[PDB]
């Protein structure tokens, strides 16, 4: 009822879908991230250990877990098109410039963005505030004043100096605010202060990572 | 001077209007409800399929997936009969040419990579990656073995001499990305749809815009030729999907629902053209009376939404993809 | 903008046809191939390849 | 693409011999390989090993007695015979197979080791006179009516010119394989199959053999020489 | 209770979430449904008649009772294991599951379930008298019981105790206080509901007490196969819309 020519082209689906399998099992071994900062960021240099116009690719490596981390170089302002393939990555890597205040409202505009898209409904973001250092230095100058753009930092109580804990603090909560308005907790923000140069981001972003799965085990297993 | 033309245009097409498709269609039986079952559901994917084509032989399909592979199935025997590695694990489309000597898949990477699949040596080999496209590749299509129309997120869309390996003609109207082309079955025209929620004809030869097309409020995901090649149906995340012809320059039908809000992802036109099916992200596909804008049936099997949508050029079977990464053929 | 216009006066510029016409050439093809369709009309399962 | 085969020489009876090819130029584990021809007769079918070795055949007289084996990384094809007798003095060929939707069995030869020691398929003609630019007909016949119902007439025909292994001429008895002019054509229906040759030229003069691969074992007619 | 049961699991098994963890409780829900109609309900026949058993059919009765109960509480096991690799480490765990696994942990849950109620009906079911009636179909075999509910029961029970923990200490930021207290919940009913006809049946080995004893700690043990599926699945928001439809 098969003939021997059919009876072969079975053997060969079979040993393709063998190797695609195997394929498949390599390819959950690697945890897969997306960068996204629009400029100013220093985004390329958040992960200093390691590192093709339509994609950027780097891999690196902490504890022996392996991670991509993904940039899409060329595109416009809006990104609604492509970011709908990057819809499993395990998190999203936003790097904003704290430092720079013009900046600052289109960033978190940007990091509104980035929470609210219909298909990163379910992926955490791990949100880099940069350049903590220029920062630091243009609060201790005075010469601006974060009071002049953002009102709500004229009148803000304090949870280094005093003055650079306040501005960074109010600058962090602009954007948790913006992550904890949706209360869902299917996808949550994970904060940090990075300088120009830190030899640790990856860890940062592996124990981010870990949380990440952690959670996700958590729903899974139906314990919380 | 653009806006006293664009006016005599609207007076233009509104001149013709003397009767809706609705009128003229009215007096017929309708088609009635449609029943189709998943003959074949092909497996076989680990990750979101993105992107489907048939082969002009009707037995035969391409198709493209996340997890960086792109498979060619014996549809009847539902056997792989190639499992073709790609260097980018993002791929918006894949394209079968209709000698099927060859497949071409294009994605994020804004390169067009074709492959021979009949060789000496027995392997699927890239015969050419084009490349010219500053931005991501949503569309190709196979215009013979030599030439490939490809449409880009670059807001232009391209003719390719695959041999030269450099852009015959460039088509560029569009102010936005462009997500979908149709060749017409002559084949000497083309139309495109894109996010700034107009298509536009394209003539291959000359490389200019006949006629543009606006009645859409949102992007136009997915666009299909009527079998004539004198009409056309644009889909959209505006959730319509709306019926255009070329000759009277105008829409003649538009496709919606009060219970459907979602985006019409893929569409397709059964052999005849009397039913008009269509892909959505609420994970089923509606077939509608293309003549009177009823529906006539729903196809829902997918876990997740479906990503491309195909009607056999025999007309025998409808093939649907989506994001569960299972694949299914419906007759 | 000089681009544009001269887009907008080509596409000014065309034939054009009734709406009542080109429907019913539509019509006209859907009613001729209606037989041909296999969707529209289930195949037998004889001649069904799948 | 290239298949070379070595080993071969006397073998006293009862002894044993080892045959190899070797690959060059394809894919050669994705081919499933596979023939003999005594020294004036026809060929005749020894053995298959699909791709990845999952897959083995013998003929009846060979089995029990022969076996064969791949080494996929090495890309090399062995025949091992043991208790060798004089039916087996013959060139062995060792013959690439891919079987897919719509691919072409047999399509390539190599040129064989010489040794010294059922769907019946008939060819009515064992010559025919030629003239050149002159249209000539050949015809097999099966036993068993090789169309399938997935709707394949498994029919190969193949070329031996004078001194050169096998060539393949037509695969599924309408199909015309790759390299192949034009002026071959193959009718048949069920049963009754036939090749056209038109036009004929020098360097289309040989045997022509029909082969069916419906179902193994894998049977050739005696064949047809075409004489100037 | 049997109607509790019956009616408990088998709105588990439909509504079945088709992860590789969701699937093992479709095979815990499969212990004991079958152990709500094959088992349980025959006890309640032996409630009516007092004791009195209507005569073969006592050692597979048996047989079965043991097979399902030592399938329930090994199901409750493995999930405890899996449970605490997953909150431990759950990096490594993601990595080393592809849904193999799962089908290897139900081979397991049911090799040693299934081998360890083997010798009652391959050496008892010949002899009429060593796991067998003493007037009333009990098991006398009084060194299997002794060995037999040792591994069935206490390697389960010193296995849960380190793994609870082990993963409570691994635990200690809400979800994860709310997740302590399903693990206390789901641990302190195993323990309440099995460990007490555990004790009584392997202290025993007045009569007349521990007869009732042992009588009423049968159908506390039966009772938590009403439970299982409602503590280990309840919690999630999708089931309880399920049973709801
Ligand atoms: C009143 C008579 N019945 C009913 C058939 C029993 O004694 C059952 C005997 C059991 C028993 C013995 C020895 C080892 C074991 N492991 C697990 C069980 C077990 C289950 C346990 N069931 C609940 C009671």
């Amino acid at each position: 009822t098969v003939s021997a020519e059919d009876k072969a082209a079975a053997e060969r689906s079979k040993m393709i879908d063998k190797n695609l399998r195997e394929d498949g099992e390599k390819a959950r071994r690697t945890l897969r991230l997306l960068l996204l900062g629009a400029d100013n960021s220093g985004k390329s240099t958040i992960v200093k250990q390691m590192r093709t116009s339509g994609i950027f690719e780097t891999k690196f490596q902490v504890d022996k877990v392996n991670f991509h981390m993904f940039d899409v170089g060329g595109q416009r302002d809006e990104r609604r098109k492509w970011i709908q393939c990057f819809n499993d990555v395990t998190a999203i890597i936003f790097v904003v410039d704290s430092s720079d205040y013009n900046r600052l409202q289109e960033a978190l505009n940007d990091f509104k963005s980035i929470w609210n898209n219909r298909w990163l409904r379910t992926i955490s973001v791990i949100l880099f505030l940069n350049k903590q250092d220029l920062l630091a230095e243009k609060v201790l100058a005075g010469k601006s004043k974060i009071e002049d753009y953002f009102p709500e930092f004229a009148r803000y109580t304090t949870p280094e100096d005093p003055r650079v804990t306040r501005a960074k603090y109010f600058i962090r909560k602009e954007f948790v605010d913006i992550s904890t308005a949706s209360g869902d907790g299917r996808h949550i923000c994970y904060p940090h202060f990075t300088c120009a140069v830190d030899t640790e981001n990856a860890r940062r972003i592996f124990n981010d990572c870990k949380d990440i799965i952690l959670q996700m085990n958590l729903r899974e297993y139906n314990l919380v | 001077e653009a806006e006293q033309l664009k006016n005599q245009i609207r007076d233009a097409r509104k001149a013709c209007a003397d009767a809706t498709l609705s009128q003229i269609t009215n007096n017929i039986d309708p088609v009635g409800r449609i029943q189709m079952r998943t003959r074949r559901t092909l497996r076989g994917h680990l990750a979101k399929i993105y992107a489907m084509h048939w082969g002009t032989d009707s037995r035969l399909l391409v198709s493209a997936s996340q997890d960086g592979k792109l498979i060619i199935w014996d549809s009847y025997t539902t056997n792989k009969v190639h499992a073709i590695p790609l260097r980018s694990s993002w791929v918006m489309t894949c394209a079968y040419a209709p000698s099927g000597n060859y497949v071409a898949c294009g994605g994020l990477d804004n390169i067009c990579s074709i492959y021979n699949l009949k060789t000496r040596e027995g392997n699927v080999r890239v015969s050419r990656e084009l490349a010219g496209h500053t931005g991501y590749l949503s569309c190709c299509r196979f215009l013979d073995d030599n030439q490939i129309v490809t449409s880009s997120g670059d807001t232009t869309c391209a003719l390719w001499d695959i041999e030269t390996g450099q852009q015959t003609t460039t088509f560029t109207g569009h102010t936005g990305d462009v997500m979908s082309l149709s060749l017409a079955p002559d084949t000497r025209l083309f139309v495109s749809g894109a996010c700034d929620a107009s298509a536009k004809l394209w003539d291959v030869r000359e490389g200019m815009c006949r006629q543009t097309f606006t009645g859409h409020e949102s992007d136009i995901n997915a666009i299909c030729f009527f079998p004539n090649g004198n009409a056309f149906a644009t889909g959209s995340d505006d959730a319509t999907c709306r019926l255009f012809d070329l000759r009277a320059d105008q829409e003649l039908m538009t496709y919606s629902h009060d219970n459907i809000i979602c985006g019409i992802t893929s569409v397709s036109f059964s052999k005849s053209g009397r039913l008009l099916l269509a892909g959505y992200d609420d994970f089923n596909c509606n077939v509608w009376d293309a003549l009177k804008a009823d529906r006539a049936g729903v196809l829902a099997g997918h876990d997740n939404r479906v990503s491309c949508l195909g009607v056999t050029d025999d007309g025998m079977a409808v093939a649907t993809g989506s994001w569960d990464s299972f694949l299914k053929i419906w007759n | 903008a000089r681009k544009l216009v001269e887009q907008l006066k080509m596409e000014a510029n065309i034939d054009r046809i009734k709406v009542s016409k080109a429907a019913a050439d539509l019509m006209a093809y859907c009613e001729a191939h209606a037989k041909e369709d296999p969707l529209l009309t289930p195949v037998p399962a004889s001649e069904n390849p799948f | 693409v290239q298949l070379v085969e070595s080993g071969g020489g006397l073998v006293q009876p009862g002894g044993s011999r080892k045959l190899s090819c070797s690959a060059s130029g394809f894919a050669f584990s994705s081919f499933g390989m596979h023939v003999r021809q005594a020294p004036e007769k026809g060929l005749e079918w020894v053995a298959y090993i699909s791709s990845g070795s999952g897959t083995i055949y013998y003929a009846d007289t060979v089995k029990g007695r022969f076996t064969i084996s791949r080494d996929d990384p090495k890309n090399t094809l062995f025949l091992q015979m043991t208790s060798l007798r004089s039916e087996d003095t013959a060139m062995y060929y060792c013959v690439r197979s891919i079987y897919y939707y719509g691919s072409s069995p047999f399509d390539f030869w190599g040129q064989g080791t010489t040794l010294t020691v059922d769907i019946v398929m008939t060819q009515a003609t064992s010559s025919v006179p030629v003239t050149p630019g002159e249209s000539v007909s050949i015809s097999c016949r099966s036993s068993k009516s090789l169309l399938h119902s997935n709707g394949n007439t498994y029919l190969y025909w193949f070329l031996q010119r004078p001194g050169q292994s096998p060539q393949l001429l037509i695969y599924r008895m309408s199909n015309l394989a790759s390299g192949v002019p034009d002026r071959f054509s193959g009718s048949g229906s069920g049963t009754a199959f036939t090749l056209t040759i038109s036009r004929l030229e020098a360097e289309d003069v040989g045997v022509y053999y029909c082969m069916q691969h419906l179902e193994y074992p894998l049977t050739f007619g005696a064949g047809t020489k075409l004489e100037l | 209770v049997i109607i509790l049961t019956i009616a408990g699991n088998i709105l588990v098994i439909m509504a079945v979430l088709q992860n590789a963890t969701n699937y093992f409780l479709m095979s815990l829900a499969i212990a004991d449904m079958l152990l709500g109609f094959l088992v349980m309900p025959v006890s309640m026949l032996t409630i009516l008649y007092g004791y009195r058993w209507p005569s073969k059919l006592c050692a597979v009765w048996i047989y079965l009772d043991v097979l399902f109960s030592t399938a329930s509480i090994m199901h409750l096991c493995a999930i405890s294991l899996d449970r605490y690799v997953a909150i431990q480490n759950p990096i490594h765990h993601s990595r080393f599951n592809s849904r193999t696994k799962a089908f290897l942990k139900i081979i397991a849950v049911w090799t040693i379930s299934v081998g360890i109620s083997m010798p009652i009906p391959v050496f008892g079911l010949q002899d009429d008298s060593k796991v067998f009636k003493e007037g009333s179909c009990l098991l006398a075999d009084d060194n299997f019981v002794l060995i037999g509910s040792f591994v069935s029961f206490f390697i389960p029970l010193t296995i849960m105790v380190i793994t609870y923990f082990l993963t409570i200490k691994s635990l200690q930021i809400s979800n994860e206080q709310k997740a302590c207290k399903v693990l206390g919940i789901v641990f302190f009913l195993f323990v309440v509901m099995w460990c007490p006809f555990f004790i009584t049946n392997i202290m025993a080995v007045n009569e007349d007490v521990i007869g009732a004893l042992l009588n009423v700690f049968v159908w506390i043990g039966y009772l938590s196969s009403a439970v299982n599926p409602l503590v280990y699945t309840l919690f999630n928001k999708t089931y309880r819309s399920a049973f709801s439809r």
